[PDB]
């Protein structure tokens, strides 16, 4: 880690509705990708029900 | 009206857009200025990317939206 706080700024504001905790946490683990983690976390707003 | 285009890595672009234009239309002014490919670009906001072809009317987009644009090529 070195700059990855810039993307996870990136993740707040591309998601007004997720825990900070969740984006530091999938952040990490997916080697700071935000293209990766990003896209997936696209198609899981699909529908609440 | 205009919707701001903030960039995953930090550039943002001001796009005029009427409230009943469409998301596609969007994409392709933007692709105009940058010359990104549309499928390369993805164009989030609400915590997805926008449907290509869509009213603003139906995800009420207000004025001066943040839209974020993510680049598929390199990156992760």
């Amino acid at each position: 880690n070195d700059d990855h706080e810039s993307k996870l700024s990136i993740l707040m504001d591309m998601f007004p509705a997720i825990s900070k905790s969740k984006l530091q946490v999938h952040l990490l683990e997916n080697n700071n990708d935000l293209d990766l983690t990003i896209g997936l976390l696209l198609k899981e707003n699909d529908d609440k029900s | 009206m205009q919707i701001f285009v903030k960039t995953l890595t930090g550039k943002t672009i001001t796009l005029e857009v009427e409230s009943s234009d469409t998301i596609d239309n969007v994409k392709s002014k933007i692709q105009d200025k940058e010359g990104i490919p549309p499928d390369q670009q993805r164009l989030i906001f609400a915590g997805k990317q926008l449907e290509d072809g869509r009213t603003l009317s139906d995800y009420n987009i207000q004025k001066e939206s943040t839209l974020h644009l993510v680049l598929r090529l390199r990156g992760g």
